[PDB]
């Protein structure tokens, strides 16, 4: 029940295919009258109920992705399986099993609960075909008030990446976006710092994007252009 | 079931439980208890006691 | 099938007020509803898994309410650890559907934000693609409007946008847009403006910049 | 009224039902009062088929 | 207003006599909700009864209830009062059993610590109840033999 461990891959090529476990530990599953979903959420939208599994059998998916998604269900095992063949871009989501129970009688020892109360842990699975090197662009300012200024890094994959000001001096006043994943598969985020007028060409400011997978370390300068 | 303008209405072979087999022989049946004590007014006293 | 809309999309309300936030269903689904509430990261937790049925290890002050197509979540006293995104769902019925969401941070005085624009660096116009950068900074409440204008055409469908969470020190928001198109795009333009709707402001406010100068 | 219902059969069956009883003159289709992908189908026929 | 279960325990024997369906409720609304099984018949089947003889044990402790209740009401058979919860006989008060006169016993005494001084004698009264119902057996004898 409160115990629901996911695991699988959280790194899945184009055109492959996504398959991923969730285990009970509390034993509720051999009751009846239980449901175990698999649901997902995209970032910044709201959550897709994507298949749920009855306790006879998987009865129905979502019908958008009805044919390319398939619940399976080990009854010995103690654990409920989902696959998701064709894996796109699009699907790059956070995914969840959770738990809800359903009784048309109404006819037990306890009360039970028709939401979804026994959540995973969440699996983050991002589907791109390869890992890029991260493209840091600067971006200049000319103005009487505070001005700002930034640098841009497109077209890196996986996450994270690591921006620092000044080698990690300049702090307070940054604002570091979170990233943006476009059509092509591949991130792109912006990271920005507001400085007075009066510091402009006086303060060197230069942005350092180390990113970690492919250990490319780049520090670009921004200057008024 | 789907909200499509009566487009879509596809019926697949579940695998239902087994209880639906017993509502499928149950379903004219009923289990009732017997209240057998009514009380009502017929205008008759039992004056004499005893 | 069944679609679920949240008023308002973006709510910020303060400690201690009775706020309310209101579900509707595009059809009749007989009592059957569940709310929950997401802390931005974690998994959602139950709140209310009937329509009036409150689950346990849940305090006394959430209740909710309705019938047919329109249903209420109601916080009588609101309280610190009650921030984050909260969302309706319900079950009757396959698919099953989710709301879109409602934003409730903690309440602020309304700040303007700070608008900026950032043209194509040089060295990404060789790179075959152009993204232009349009900045918000330090504004409140979250729901904005960002508008990107090409040569004074509205653009739609290219324009991306990215949000930071509330700061600590100010308790304010960050929107970066960027708008991406091809560098056969960047050359035949030479007008480009980034137009930003606001609470805080008396006047939608534009940024604009040109090619080559 | 009755003391003891009917011989009903413990058939173990999943997706057709087995050597139950028929429903006489027309065939029976049982789901619950919401009917929308929610239940699941009971059909009776009327004729059994071998 | 009405004292409650057993309210009259330690009221005089009259009062209590007053109050004697009070006492009589409690054969059956403690065996009302048992057999009931309302709120029984949905937990777990029938309460798990299977390697529970706790279940079977409980069951056991309803029965004695029951087996007193039809205890009572055989001796209130047999002695012809049925139907009433006062009733008067025929057998005559031998004063060995006690010598207090009626205003003590019904203004000065509680039914515990009559109970308590006639317990000795409670046997030879219920052998005089048995005995004398046994000469309206015989009148009855009488009318049936013409
Ligand atoms: C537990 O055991 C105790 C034993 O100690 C027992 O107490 C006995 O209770 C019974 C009744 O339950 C009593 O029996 C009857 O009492 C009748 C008298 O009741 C009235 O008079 C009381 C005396 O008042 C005197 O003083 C006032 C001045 O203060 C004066 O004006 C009066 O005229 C009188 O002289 C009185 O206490 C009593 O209580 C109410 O009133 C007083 C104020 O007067 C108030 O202070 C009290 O708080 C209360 O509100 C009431 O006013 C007595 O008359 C009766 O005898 C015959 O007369 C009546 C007609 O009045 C007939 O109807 C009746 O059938 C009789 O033929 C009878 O004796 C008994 O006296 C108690 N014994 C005591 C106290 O020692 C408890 O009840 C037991 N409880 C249980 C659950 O078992
Ligand atoms: C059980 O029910 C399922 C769905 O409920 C049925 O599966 C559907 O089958 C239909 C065909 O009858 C599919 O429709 C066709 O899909 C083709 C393949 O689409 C995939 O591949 C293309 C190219 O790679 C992708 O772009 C696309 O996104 C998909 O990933 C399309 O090529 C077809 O388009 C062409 O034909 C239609 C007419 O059929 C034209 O109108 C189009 O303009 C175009 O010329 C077509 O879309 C459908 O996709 C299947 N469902 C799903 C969910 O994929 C089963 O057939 C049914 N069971 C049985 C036994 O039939
Ligand atoms: C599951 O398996 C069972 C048994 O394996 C099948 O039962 C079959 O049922 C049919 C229908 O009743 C049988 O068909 C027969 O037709 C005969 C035709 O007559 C010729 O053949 C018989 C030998 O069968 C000769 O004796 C006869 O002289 C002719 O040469 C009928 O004769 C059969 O009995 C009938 O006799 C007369 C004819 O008017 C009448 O009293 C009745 O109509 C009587 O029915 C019979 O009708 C077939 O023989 C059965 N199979 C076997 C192996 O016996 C099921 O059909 C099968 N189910 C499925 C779904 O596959
Ligand atoms: C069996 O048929 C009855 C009668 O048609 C169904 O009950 C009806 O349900 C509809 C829709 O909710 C109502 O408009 C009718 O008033 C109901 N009538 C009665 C007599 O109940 C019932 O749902 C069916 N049961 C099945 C199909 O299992
Ligand atoms: C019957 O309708 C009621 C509406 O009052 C609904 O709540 C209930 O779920 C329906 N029954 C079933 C078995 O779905
Ligand atoms: C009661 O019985 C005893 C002997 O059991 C006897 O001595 C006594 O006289 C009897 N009392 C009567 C008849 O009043």
């Amino acid at each position: 029940q409160v115990q629901l461990q996911e695991s699988g891959p959280g790194r899945v090529k184009p055109s492959e295919t996504l398959s991923l476990t969730c285990a009970v530990s509390d034993d509720s599953f051999g009751s009846s009258y239980f449901y175990w979903s698999w649901i997902r959420q995209a970032p910044g939208k709201g959550l897709e109920w994507i298949g749920y599994i009855a306790y006879s059998g998987g009865v129905r998916y979502n019908p958008s992705l009805s044919s390319r998604v398939t619940i399976s269900r080990n009854i010995h095992e103690r654990q409920f399986y989902l696959r998701l063949t064709s894996m796109t871009a699009a699907d790059t989501a956070v995914y969840y099993c959770a738990r809800h129970c359903e009784d048309d009688y109404g006819y037990y020892s306890a009360a039970q609960s028709y939401g979804l109360d026994s959540w995973g842990q969440g699996i983050a699975v991002t589907v791109s075909p390869s890992t890029k090197g991260p493209s840091v662009f600067p971006l200049a300012p000319t103005s009487g008030g505070t001005a700002a200024l930034g640098c841009l890094v497109k077209d890196y994959f996986p996450e994270p990446v690591t921006v620092s000001w000044n080698s990690g001096a300049l702090t307070s006043g940054v604002h570091t976006f979170p990233a943006v994943l476009q059509s092509s598969g591949l991130y792109s985020l912006s990271s920005v710092v507001t400085v007075p007028s009066s510091s402009l060409g006086t303060q060197t400011y230069i942005c350092n994007v180390n990113h970690k997978p492919s250990n490319t370390k780049v520090d670009k300068r921004v200057e008024p252009k | 079931g789907g909200s499509t303008n009566s487009t879509t209405e596809t019926f697949r072979p579940g695998g239902g439980d087994m209880r639906d087999n017993w509502r499928s022989e149950l379903y004219k049946y009923k289990v009732v208890k017997i209240e057998p004590l009514g009380v009502a007014p017929t205008r008759c006293k039992r004056r004499v006691v005893g | 099938d069944i679609q679920m809309t949240q008023s308002p999309s973006s709510l910020s309300a303060s400690v201690g007020d009775r706020v309310t936030i209101t579900c509707r269903t595009s059809e009749n689904v007989n009592n059957c509803l569940n709310w929950y509430q997401q802390k931005p990261g974690k998994a959602p937790k139950l709140l209310i898994y009937r329509t009036s049925t409150l689950q346990r290890g849940v305090p006394s002050r959430f209740s909710g309410t309705g019938s047919g197509t329109d249903y209420t979540l109601t916080i009588s006293s609101l309280q610190s650890e009650d921030f984050g995104t909260y969302y309706c769902q319900h079950y009757y019925g396959t698919p099953l559907t989710f709301g879109g969401g409602t934003m409730v941070d903690i309440k602020r005085t309304v700040a303007a934000p700070s608008v900026f624009i950032f043209p194509p660096s040089d060295e990404q116009l060789k790179s075959g693609t152009a993204s232009v950068v349009c900045l918000l900074n330090n504004f409140y409440p979250r729901e904005a409007k960002v508008q990107w204008k090409v040569d004074n055409a509205l653009q739609s469908g290219n324009s991306q946008e990215s949000v930071t969470e509330q700061d600590s020190k100010d308790s304010t928001y960050s929107l970066s847009s960027t708008l991406t198109l091809s560098k056969a795009d960047y050359e035949k333009h030479k007008v480009y403006a980034c137009e930003v709707t606001h609470q805080g402001l008396s006047s939608p406010v534009t940024k604009s910049f040109n090619r080559g100068e | 009224t009755v003391q003891c219902t009917h011989g009903i059969k413990p058939v173990v069956s999943t997706q057709l039902l087995l050597n139950g009883s028929l429903a006489e003159e027309e065939v029976i289709i049982r789901s619950e009062n919401i009917t929308n992908n929610a239940k699941n189908i009971l059909v009776q026929l009327n004729t059994p088929v071998q | 207003v009405f004292l409650g279960f057993l309210g009259a325990a330690g009221s005089t024997m009259g009062a209590a006599s007053m109050t004697l369906t009070v006492q009589a409720r409690n054969l059956l609304s403690g065996i009302v909700q048992q057999q009931s099984n309302l709120l029984r018949a949905p937990e777990c089947q029938q309460h798990l009864l299977k390697d529970t003889h706790w279940g079977i044990k409980q069951l056991q402790a309803r029965v004695l209830a029951v087996e007193h209740y039809l205890r009572d009401q055989q001796l209130l058979g047999i002695w012809g009062c049925s139907g009433k919860l006062i009733c008067c006989t025929n057998v005559p008060w031998n004063s060995s059993w006690s010598n207090r006169n009626l205003s003590e016993i019904w203004d000065n005494m509680t039914w515990l610590q009559w109970d308590k001084e006639i317990s000795n004698y409670t046997q030879i009264i219920y052998g005089l109840l048995e005995e004398s119902q046994n000469q309206q057996e015989k009148n009855e004898q009488d009318l049936l033999a013409l």
